């Protein structure tokens, strides 16, 4: 405790991903909607827009 | 006999494919495709990618 000017804890989280080959598993908190078939549509397939 | 003809046509093929076969280069890049690209980067280095 008397050591009042050396650093402080610094706990650190480091993540992996970015693979996409595979089938997802953590996906992001985005609604879904109904599909449009035989129209020029923007179609957002897990992330493949 | 009428190889002369076929050379023409095989020249001009190989030359088409490989044309439409250089998109796949990276180039420098993280990625060879640029929606991935906007998605996963902000723009003030998506513009250099």
């Amino acid at each position: 405790p008397t050591y009042g000017v050396g650093h402080q804890p610094y706990r650190v989280v480091v993540l992996s991903f970015e693979l996409l080959h595979a089938p997802a598993t953590v996906c992001g908190p985005k609604k879904s909607t109904n599909l449009v078939k035989n129209k020029c549509v923007n179609f957002n397939f897990n992330g493949l827009k | 006999a009428l190889g002369k003809l076929q050379d023409v046509v095989n020249h001009n093929a190989q030359a088409l494919n490989t044309l439409v076969k250089q998109l796949s280069s990276k180039f420098g890049a993280i990625s060879s495709v640029l929606n991935d690209i906007f998605s996963r980067l902000d723009p003030p280095e998506a513009e250099v990618q």
